[PDB]
């Protein structure tokens, strides 16, 4: 499934992935294409913060699907 | 009857079906616990004089360090889209308010 | 009376009511001003969803009461 995911900045990824990966799996391809850890991305969609242990299919996410992309900024 | 099961209860006995549910049941805690504060730590402050904030002098310019210099770095500088003024829920309310509202495309491709 | 009712977005509606008013009526009027259906509008209050054939007495409502309103969706 070619969906895609947008960033805030205003750019957008193509990543294939299947209706049955887990959130957190998304944010380990886009570590392998942007260069940016997945405990720091968030995946948010129709006004809703996706679980890393949900799929894409939880979340009626089909292909050709923008993805919302959020930074994590925390304390540390 | 044959049902019982994953049916008769959908929506008000797993709060993960429903994140609004979820957080009303929240923000009434956190109601709770303004009182239970905003009570304890007045008790606190009344003995504190006693045998707390005994000293003459002054000593309340590291917070001010910490309030001013955020205060005007919190909120100061807003003509331009930041994203480390927002945090994860700011920024969420950016990018959830344009998958909501946020759809002005046409009729190509659209949620 | 003068009741208030709290969403998900740190924003209260002040509404003016009685303790003799349905819950379906309080919610026909957060309708009016705001424009959300009823049937969709959930009145919470101390944790507990409240009926729409009850009023606000039969929870023990005064005025100045803060009520918590809920967003029902039958999708995700």
């Amino acid at each position: 499934m070619q969906i895609f995911v947008k960033t805030l900045t205003g750019k957008t990824i193509t990543l294939e992935v299947e209706p049955s990966d887990t959130i957190e799996n998304v944010k380990a391809k886009i570590q392998d294409k942007e260069g940016i850890p997945p405990d720091q991305q968030r995946l948010i969609f129709a006004g809703k913060q996706l679980e890393d242990g949900r799929t894409l299919s939880d979340y009626n996410i089909q292909k050709e699907s923008t993805l919302h992309l959020v930074l994590r900024l925390r304390g540390g | 009857m044959l049902g019982l099961g994953a049916s008769d209860f959908e929506f008000g006995v797993d709060p993960s079906a429903d994140p609004e549910l979820a957080l009303a049941l929240r923000v009434s805690m956190e109601e709770q616990r303004q009182r239970q504060e905003e009570e304890a730590r007045r008790a606190a402050a009344a003995s504190a004089a006693e045998a707390g904030i005994a000293t003459t002098g002054t000593e309340d310019s590291d917070d001010a360090l910490l309030k001013m210099t955020i205060s005007q770095q919190e909120f100061g500088r807003t003509g331009l889209p930041d994203l480390s003024s927002m945090t994860e829920e700011e920024q969420i309310a950016y990018a959830m308010q344009m998958s909501l509202q946020g759809a002005e495309f046409g009729q190509a491709e659209s949620a």
